[PDB]
């Protein structure tokens, strides 16, 4: 199918902004440890936002992209508007680049007057930094999005695939809603802002993901449809089951009540669940080849993102999610380490891994590359897996030691905010080196092609 | 066991426990006008918050527990700061002074904020520091 | 290692008037100058810090400025308790090095010394001493000298002097002066006097007696 | 509330060794500098070094490496300062202060609290009570409307000495002067101005008392004859 096309752009654009994430988080990482590094140019605030700003946008990206794709095989036809895909792209690669800007080019108050938030304040709040504008400019190129590939699953077969993946992105939409709804009141501020980070990152987007795991898996397999798509049903009802309460885990300390504490420990437990499935599902389906595929790196793919989203987002998510250790941990470089490998062992593998699939057969090369920019691609696996590991282990021993210092004394012998953050030096040197590792395995990634 | 039961597991599964989690937030939020003490949430409170937003200090500190792991937790900063009666005053102190200049310190910006702004945040953060927060932050250091 | 002078050494100014003190650095030190307070009874207060950044809780009244090498300290409107010793302190470098401090007083009305002489009690005498006294008491400005004659003959060995601060309730100061001979020396001679000079006068105040009666 | 208690005087002879001590209460110990600073009689302040409760790390002064041993003692929040090999230089008040900042790395800041100041005095004089002297006017020289009287405290160590006329009740008209030195041993004065009806018609009383050693004598002021 020739319309996969405009899957294209949305990649390469992708690769282009997390290249952006990585410099502007090594930026922070330096300034942990140089204090004023950039200042008072580029505060730490500025360099987060675009940091974690870049992150949100380059993965959606990298979803839409994927969409554009395994639609149309899934869906039996060309995609409903190729017109539509591009002029999509460039509104919301604007959108991006506008907004990213305003961030760096203004002081964050100034911009608020600038684009009016005065009107309706949503603005100031993490991950929701961006100005009213661009939220809606957001909001309708996703309405687009949904209209152009929704359209292509209403006429075409519906696979479990597709609708599955198709309810992942309803929901990932209806969601961002939220982040227009800015309560005056600051629990109830807190209480729906999870409804968005948590409720997209614990369960619609796990369907956007499973989704996007069992198309690759279908094809790099061979492997028969019906168990792969009964497996796929699975995995989300588990990630449904034990998400939707699980939010409970981010409902301990904020103002609602107690009867959380309970709820929110005992449905997290379960929540690392889907995970463990994802990675059974990865081996099982990729032990039985009907074929041998050219491609081993996607192979490799899916697997590590099914291994790394099971240690970051389970295992992690697991050793700190139990109010009474919750209670310590909350709000530490414990959560730092967390958010860092589960985001990128779910959501940044997963896009690669599609990529992976989906670009050689789209400079119409062929189903795989040449040997040499196959071993590349396997090498920056690597780098960037390995870094991780390595980046969320000092960040962890940073965490369990601000943890010691800080949380457990009583009034008197606990240290500083401060003065425990100098302790921790050390720990934030090493997590700057690991960062190196990263961005030169990025690096190799992209010289794959 | 198929792809059909598989299905369905999902469907109503979830269907109950969106509808669950839509009856305890509906019960949580009415609550909240206690356990935040909505009764003492000024204009001053409100506006506080608008001030936090416009300037993202959870761009750099966390309040209660959430935003960025930066600087220190302000959601209890009140009791560490002279508490109750002279927190405004130093409050008003704090921001002027900014950015500190010592050398190779994490930095603060200069927000170049009224009498009246400071005066509102400090309400806020004064505010937020009595929410029922089920006993969170551990200690004075937050 | 750098170095610190303030200026001026002392200064005296009255309630409600301005008055703004010096502090150099033998080098470059950036903004950073700290100024501290000290009063009889009381722990050093930090009063600004990085020239001129004012410390909590002190009132806006006391201000400062500068940077590198040259920077002031400024008093809006003298208060009572403002009155005391100020050092100021360099924190740019190891180590941390201090100026010798400036001591601002409170003016008053000129006041001449009532002077008053001691002759040896008669117990200090039976043990082998003799201690002649003269209290120059009450007096202001602080300056003034002392001088010793014995039978017409001035005498500079064998004298200690001791000074009072201001006074905290008329605001003069005093001074005593303590002439230590032996009771062998003493009685040697026949008259011995106290002689006092300080700007309320010309000519000296002279008190003095006869060994005899 | 931030506060520095520093330890009482200490009294010591040359070559000997010497340890004084500032509990700090009301603030996160580990997490600040603590400073010292030596300060003698009409000499300008010299910052002596620094002790880190939080990993025991210290800094000296060049001029104090010798001298000088700072430690912290975590759990009973407080920190020490060890002066050694004590010559008559050493004799001086000791503060110590917290850095206004807390961490490891500001090092050189300026301070926020101050002790109160330990008192060192280095001496071989021995304990020795003071011989007290009335003085009492030139006699057959009363001529003023107001008369002035004195008492004369010498030879005695170490201080302090506490001086009052008739009991505390006679307060104002009243200077104590510094003690001095001569030698070995401290010497200090004071005297009383009072309406010339007043005495020799009632009685005026110098109390001296010197606890270092035990003593408490009372002059009372005789006209001469
Ligand atoms: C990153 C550039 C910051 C932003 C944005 C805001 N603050 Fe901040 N703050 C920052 C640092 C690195 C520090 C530690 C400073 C030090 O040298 O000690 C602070 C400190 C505070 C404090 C002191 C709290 C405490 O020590 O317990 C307060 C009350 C504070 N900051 C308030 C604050 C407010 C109200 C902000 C919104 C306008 C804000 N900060 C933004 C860094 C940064
Ligand atoms: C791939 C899925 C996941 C992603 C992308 C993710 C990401 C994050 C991020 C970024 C945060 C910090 C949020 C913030 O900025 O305030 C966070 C917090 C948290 N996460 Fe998740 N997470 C995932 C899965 C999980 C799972 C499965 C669990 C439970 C086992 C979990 C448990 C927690 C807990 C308990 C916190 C709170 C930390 C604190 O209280 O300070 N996460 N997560
Ligand atoms: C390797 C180079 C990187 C560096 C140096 C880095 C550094 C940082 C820093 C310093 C923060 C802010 C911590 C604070 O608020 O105090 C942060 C936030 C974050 N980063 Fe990165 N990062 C890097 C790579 C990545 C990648 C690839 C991802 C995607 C998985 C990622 C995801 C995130 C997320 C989700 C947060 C939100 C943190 C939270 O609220 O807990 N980072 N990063
Ligand atoms: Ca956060
Ligand atoms: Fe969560
Ligand atoms: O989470």
């Amino acid at each position: 199918f020739a319309s996969q096309a405009v899957a294209k752009p949305y990649f390469v654009f992708a690769l282009i902004l997390f290249v952006g994430q990585i410099l502007f988080g090594l930026i922070m990482g330096l300034q942990y440890v140089v204090g004023d590094f950039l200042f008072p140019a580029i505060p730490f605030n500025v360099a987060r936002m675009v940091h974690t700003n870049l992150l949100i946008v380059w993965l959606l990206f990298g979803f839409m992209g994927a969409a554009y794709y395994l639609v149309p095989e899934e869906s039996d036809c060309e995609l409903y508007s190729p017109k539509l895909a591009w002029i999509l792209f460039w509104v919301f690669a604007a959108a991006g680049v506008l907004t990213i800007l305003g961030y760096l080019l203004v002081p964050y108050a100034g911009l608020a007057r600038l684009t009016g938030n005065e009107l309706w304040p949503t603005m100031g709040r993490e991950f929701l930094e961006q100005p009213t504008i661009s939220k809606a400019g957001i909001v309708i190129v996703a309405l687009g999005f949904l209209f152009n590939v929704g359209m292509t699953v209403l006429r075409g077969r519906k696979t479990a695939i597709s609708m599955v993946l198709m309810t992942g992105l309803i929901g990932l939409a209806l969601l961002f809603l939220f982040s227009f709804y800015n309560p005056e009141n600051l629990t109830r501020d807190k209480f729906y802002w999870w409804w968005v980070v948590h409720l997209w990152v614990e369960g619609v987007w796990e369907l956007i993901m499973g989704a996007i795991l069992a198309f690759v898996l279908v094809k790099i397999t061979g492997v028969d449809r019906e168990v792969i798509e009964k497996w796929l049903y699975v995995i989300i009802a588990m990630a449904l089951i034990s998400g939707i309460i699980g939010t409970g885990h981010h409902y301990f300390w904020i103002g609602v009540p107690g009867y959380w504490l309970w709820l929110g420990s005992v449905f997290s437990a379960l929540e690392p669940l889907p995970f463990f499935a994802m990675v059974l599902f990865a081996f099982n389906t990729i032990n039985r080849r009907r074929r041998d595929y050219p491609n081993r790196a996607v192979a490799l793919w899916a697997m590590g993102t099914t291994v790394m989203a099971f240690l970051g987002a389970g295992v992690w998510g697991f050793m700190h999610t139990l109010a009474p250790v919750n209670y310590y941990t909350h709000g530490t470089q414990l959560t730092a380490a967390h958010g860092h490998m589960a985001f990128y062992g779910a959501y940044a593998m997963i896009v690669m891994t599609i990529i992976s699939y989906a670009m050689p057969r789209l400079r119409g090369i062929g189903e795989a590359m040449d040997n040499r920019s196959q071993v590349l691609e396997m090498w920056g696996f690597w780098l960037m897996t390995v870094a991780m590991v390595f980046i969320t282990l000092f960040l962890s021993a940073a965490g369990v030691l601000q943890v010691w210092l800080q949380r457990m004394p009583a009034d008197g012998a606990a240290m500083t905010f401060m003065a425990t953050q100098d302790q921790l030096a050390i720990f934030y040197w090493l997590r700057e080196g690991a960062g190196v590792v990263f961005l030169i395995g990025l690096v190799a990634y992209l010289l794959s092609f | 066991f198929t792809k059909g039961m598989a299905r369905n597991i999902y469907f109503g599964g979830s269907v109950f426990f969106i509808l669950l989690f839509l009856a305890l937030t509906y019960h949580t939020e009415k609550t909240l006008p206690e356990r935040t003490n909505e009764a003492a949430m000024s204009a001053a409170v409100v506006r506080g918050k608008l001030v936090w937003e416009q300037n993202n200090c959870v761009g750099c500190h966390t309040l209660l527990g959430e935003g960025a792991y930066f600087a220190p937790e302000l959601g209890n900063v009140v009791g560490r700061r002279g508490g109750e009666e002279g927190f405004n005053t130093f409050l008003q102190a704090w921001m002027k002074i900014q950015p500190l200049n010592v050398p190779g310190r994490r930095a603060m910006p200069q927000f170049h904020l009224s009498e009246g702004q400071v005066d509102d945040l400090a309400e806020f953060l004064k505010w937020s520091s009595k929410i029922d927060t089920n006993q969170w932050p551990p200690n004075k250091e937050g | 290692d750098i170095q610190m002078t303030q200026s001026p050494p002392y200064l005296a100014a009255s309630p409600g008037e301005t008055i703004t003190i010096n502090c150099r650095a033998s080098k470059s030190i950036r903004k950073y100058l700290a100024w501290y307070q000290e009063k009889p009874g009381k722990t050093n207060k930090l009063l600004i810090y990085s020239g001129s950044t004012l410390q909590f809780g002190i009132p806006s009244r006391f201000s400062g400025s500068g940077s590198g090498t040259e920077f002031t300290l400024t008093i809006s409107s003298l208060e009572p308790e403002d009155f005391a010793m100020y050092y100021c302190q360099q924190h740019n470098e190891y180590p941390l090095t201090f100026g010798a401090g400036t001591k601002l007083e409170l003016k008053r009305a000129d006041a001449a010394p009532t002077v008053s002489i001691f002759p040896p009690s008669s117990e200090q005498l039976t043990s082998g001493g003799a201690s002649v006294v003269c209290f120059l008491n009450n007096f202001y400005p602080k300056d003034i000298n002392v001088k010793w004659k014995i039978d017409g003959s001035e005498r500079q060995n064998g004298v200690l002097n001791s000074w009072t601060d201001q006074d905290s309730k008329d605001s003069t100061y005093s001074m005593s002066s303590t002439l230590t001979l032996t009771k062998d020396e003493y009685e040697r001679h026949n008259s011995y006097t106290c002689e006092a000079t300080h700007k309320t006068s010309t000519s000296p105040i002279v008190k003095s007696f006869n060994r005899n009666e | 509330e931030v506060q520095l208690q520093q330890s009482g005087t200490v009294l010591a002879r040359p070559g000997a060794s010497v340890k004084m001590s500032c509990k700090a209460s009301g603030y996160s110990f580990t997490s600040y500098w603590m400073h010292w600073v030596k300060q003698r009689p009409g000499q300008g302040l010299e910052w002596i070094g620094a002790v880190y409760p939080g990993n025991s790390d210290t800094s000296y002064n060049q001029k104090f490496k010798g001298k000088a041993k700072l430690t912290a003692v975590t759990s009973a929040s407080t920190a020490y300062m060890e002066l050694s090999s004590l010559t008559n230089e050493d004799s001086a008040v000791y503060y110590c202060s917290r850095s206004s900042l807390d961490g490891y790395y500001v090092k050189n800041w300026c301070f926020d609290v101050w002790g109160q100041g330990t008192t060192v005095t280095v001496s071989s004089a021995k304990t020795t009570a003071p011989s007290v002297y009335p003085l009492a006017p030139v006699c057959g020289d009363t001529t003023g409307s107001s008369v002035t009287l004195g008492c004369l405290v010498k030879g005695y160590f170490p201080e302090p000495v506490t001086l009052t006329w008739n009991s505390g009740s006679l307060s104002s008209g009243v200077h104590t002067f510094p003690a001095v030195l001569q030698s070995d041993l401290y010497t200090l004065s004071s005297s009383v101005t009072v309406t010339s009806s007043t005495r020799p018609s009632q009685s005026i009383t110098c109390n001296v008392a010197h606890p270092a050693s035990s003593t408490k004598v009372d002059k009372k002021i005789e006209p001469r004859g």
